[PDB]
């Protein structure tokens, strides 16, 4: 009885406690609903700026990559992700 | 370039 919009609230109000780990679990809560139609204020791309990052917080560059490349796929002048994708590909050289 | 800042709260 959470609404999509109130699961995004509870993520990004974790991400702003620095807790990554609930942020990413609230954000693919979110990112399923939508992705099975569901209506609400809340976008993809709103909902992958944040996955992505604490995916990354989490140390796992290369899903942050993959979600970071689904977020410019979806929001190609997003402020945040074609910059993200930048230096996610730098990181993955230093492998 | 450095990356972005991080997303808003």
């Amino acid at each position: 009885m959470l609404s999509v919009d109130d699961c995004f609230g509870m993520g990004r109000s974790a991400y702003n406690e620095g807790d990554y780990y609930h942020t990413v679990l609230w954000m693919e809560q979110v990112l399923k609903q939508l992705d099975a139609g569901e209506e609400a204020t809340t976008t993809k791309s709103q909902v992958l700026d944040y996955l992505s990052y604490a995916v990354f917080q989490l140390g796992d560059l290369h899903r942050a990559l993959e979600l970071t490349r689904r977020l410019l796929s979806l929001d190609p002048s997003h402020e945040r992700a074609g910059g993200n994708l930048r230096y996610f590909e730098q990181l993955l050289e230093e492998e | 370039p450095p990356p972005p800042p991080p997303p808003p709260p």
